[PDB]
């Protein structure tokens, strides 16, 4: 720590609404034009920024995954979710939205209403009778007998390849 | 550069590359050295072997598991799993690759302190981090929030995590998991007149078990069907052509889990130690806890367990809950396929442990970065 992140340091320093989409393992912000348009083969992170009368600011972090993103792209809505809710002092609550089943609060953040759209960007991932025992034992060990060892082995010898950590 | 990413368990080894949508190297988690065949040996002889080749050579070896109930105890047979995984199993030179490592919850100070040092200090790695199993597997499901049910081969775990971190003083360990049903089911065949007691007979138990075993909706009135009627009854072909019938140890198995004194074990099961669990949190909490149960690992993979539980925690909890079991095909991998999201962001780099970090600080520096 601490993430040092280009959109972090621009994560929530002012009042108003942040999209990001999850691109190939990296956050990557939805230009401002296109907010509202989900691609329901993606997921996204959403940031709603409130000004407090106290002078701080409120966050509302809303990871929303689209029902075709795949698992790279939602795991990675969560954690950086996790991540930037850390960056911010814990301060933020963090809500899962899932496309068809959002709740209230984000839909209002849209206020010509959201809307979905099919595709998005790539994934980052790159009978016979009584029992005979003896018969079932013998067939075992023959099976066992002909296991060859490995050759092609580095041998373990407890070599230390590393510095010792020696306390001043 | 690629990062490694290696979930150690009591049974398996998965270990792959970060990036990957799956371990590519799954292997027992055993050491295993030659039993005595009656002359002294006899040296220069391989005097042990790891992983696969020792399971294969079970019938002359004596097995060990350096990881019990999913802690490491054994650190030198730990040191030549690590090994075997990096030079003979994935093939790299590991002071070449960060390296994420898992661990259990709970996982004591002195543990990780001790892994931390071999990765530097053994294999030169140029970073490294420890990260809880079941916190990978909720992020690996897509969520922040929820309750795991963490069950592999020596361990089980109820987890608890809120916004992104366990709630350690609500989460419950249970030591039974898949090597105890495997025990069990050898114990019920062997009931049954199939007796597969010995170390060669031990994976056709463990195949019986992962391919005909399943959770029943109602065990008492699964039970009744099965003396009443042969409708339950699954075939089996042994591996030399034999071919053996089974019938209520394909659910009695399992429901060990539901009903820990089957194997004579006091414990609560683990519909129980869930609600246990949920209820040691905060009640403003437990409502995102009932409706996010996600079930990780191979002990989890059963038929009709998901559907059990939904059942059981239902009649639990109060009846205004929204209670949701997540169970995902891929769940024996969920941990591993976490670690791997985890160390490909964009955003992971400066959570590594540096070998400068760990030159300057010492092991300690694990429970500052990884936390
Ligand atoms: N389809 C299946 N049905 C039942 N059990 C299964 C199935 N597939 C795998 N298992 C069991 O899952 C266990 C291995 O799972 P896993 O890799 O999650 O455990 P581990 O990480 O080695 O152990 P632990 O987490 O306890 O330390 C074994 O007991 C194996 O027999
Ligand atoms: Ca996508
Ligand atoms: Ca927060
Ligand atoms: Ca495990």
């Amino acid at each position: 720590m601490v993430v040092e992140h280009p959109e972090f340091l621009k994560a929530g320093k002012e009042p108003g609404l942040q999209i990001w989409r999850v691109e190939k393992f990296d956050l990557v912000p939805v230009p401002t034009n296109l907010y509202g348009d989900f691609f329901t083969g993606d997921a996204y992170v959403i940031l709603k920024t409130v000004q407090l009368r106290n002078g701080n600011l409120q966050y509302d972090l809303h990871y929303w995954l689209g029902n075709e993103c795949s698992q790279d792209e939602s795991g990675a809505a969560a954690i950086f979710t996790v991540q930037l809710d850390d960056y911010l002092n814990g301060r933020a609550v963090q809500h899962r939205e899932v496309q068809g089943f959002e709740s209230a609060t984000f839909l209002g953040y849209f206020k010509s209403g959201l809307k979905y759209k099919k595709g998005g960007v790539a994934s980052g991932f790159g009978p016979t009778g009584p029992f005979k025992r003896e018969e079932l034992l013998d067939h075992l060990e023959k099976q066992a007998k002909e296991f060859k060892d490995r050759e092609d082995l580095v041998p373990y010898t407890g070599e230390k390849r590393g510095k010792v950590w020696v306390p001043k | 550069t690629t990062a490694l990413v290696c979930d150690n368990g009591s049974g398996l080894v998965k270990a792959g590359f970060a990036g990957d949508d799956a371990p590519r190297a799954v292997f027992p988690s055993i050491v295993g050295r030659p039993r005595h065949q009656g002359v002294m040996v006899g040296m220069g002889q391989k005097d042990s072997y790891v992983g696969d080749e020792a399971q294969s050579k079970r019938g002359i070896l004596t097995l060990k598991y350096p990881i019990e109930h999913g802690i490491i105890t054994n650190w030198d047979d730990m040191e030549k799993i690590w090994h075997h995984t990096f030079y003979n199993e994935l093939r790299v030179a590991p002071e070449e690759h960060p390296t994420l490592l898992t661990e259990a919850p709970l996982n004591p100070k002195a543990n990780r302190e001790k892994m931390t040092q071999i990765m530097f200090e053994t294999f030169n790695v140029p970073a490294m981090y420890v990260a809880i199993q079941a916190v990978l597997s909720l992020y690996a499901s897509g969520r922040t929030t929820g309750i795991v049910l963490d069950s592999g081969d020596g361990v089980t775990h109820n987890v608890p995590i809120y916004e992104g971190y366990a709630l350690p003083h609500a989460i419950m360990r249970l030591d039974l998991a898949g090597r105890d049903l495997t025990d069990y089911l050898m114990k019920i065949l062997t009931e049954r007149g199939y007796s597969f007691v010995t170390t060669a007979e031990r994976e056709i138990v463990r195949d019986i078990k992962e391919k005909l075993c399943y959770v029943a909706l109602d065990f008492e009135n699964e039970m009744a069907t099965a003396a009443s009627s042969s409708s339950l009854e699954k075939s089996y072909e042994l591996p030399d052509g034999q071919v053996i019938t089974i019938g209520n140890e394909r659910f009695r198995c399992p429901e060990t889990l539901f009903q820990p004194s089957f194997i004579g074990m006091e414990s609560a099961g683990i519909h129980e130690t869930t609600y246990n669990s949920i209820m040691k949190c905060d009640i403003d909490i437990r409502k995102d806890l009932y409706a996010n149960n996600v079930m990780s690992g191979g002990t989890t993979m059963y038929p009709g367990i998901a559907d059990r539980m939904q059942k059981e925690i239902t009649a639990l909890a109060p009846s205004t809950m929204k209670i949701k079991i997540i169970a995902p095909p891929e769940r024996k991998y969920s941990v591993w396929i976490g670690g791997s999201i985890l160390a490909s962001l964009s955003t992971f780099q400066q959570m590594w442990i540096t070998k400068q970090e760990y030159d300057e600080a010492g092991p300690s520096i694990v429970h500052r970065k990884c936390f």
